């Protein structure tokens, strides 16, 4: 995911554009510095749990 | 509306109650409107409390 996280390519936020093409993996990886999320303010209902399904 | 800004560099913890009436004749006598709410927001907060008269 790099420089995003889970809820910037599931929404598809216009910075994680380049992680919208990928179908498959074996686990998924963050770093540090994964900002790039929900680009307008408020709050993803039940995100604990989509990264849970996911 | 009132606002206040944390300026203490640490976790402002906030209380505040809603009244809910028993009966409509006193939600006029004690707030004058009968459809009255609340909504207290913050930056990653957003709520709104409306009372429930029975």
């Amino acid at each position: 995911l790099g420089k995003c996280n889970i809820a910037g390519w599931l929404l598809g936020n216009p910075e994680c554009d380049p992680l919208l093409p990928v179908r498959s993996w074996s686990y998924i990886v963050e770093t540090p510095n994964s900002e790039n999320g929900i680009c307008y303010p408020g709050d993803f209902i039940d995100y604990e749990e989509l990264r849970e399904q996911l | 509306k009132n606002s206040y800004v944390n300026k203490k560099g640490k976790e402002v913890l906030v209380l505040w109650g809603i009244h809910h009436p028993p009966n409509s004749k006193e939600q006029q006598n004690l707030y004058q409107n009968e459809n009255a709410y609340v909504s207290v927001v913050t930056s990653n907060y957003n709520r709104r409390f409306t009372p429930e008269i029975a």
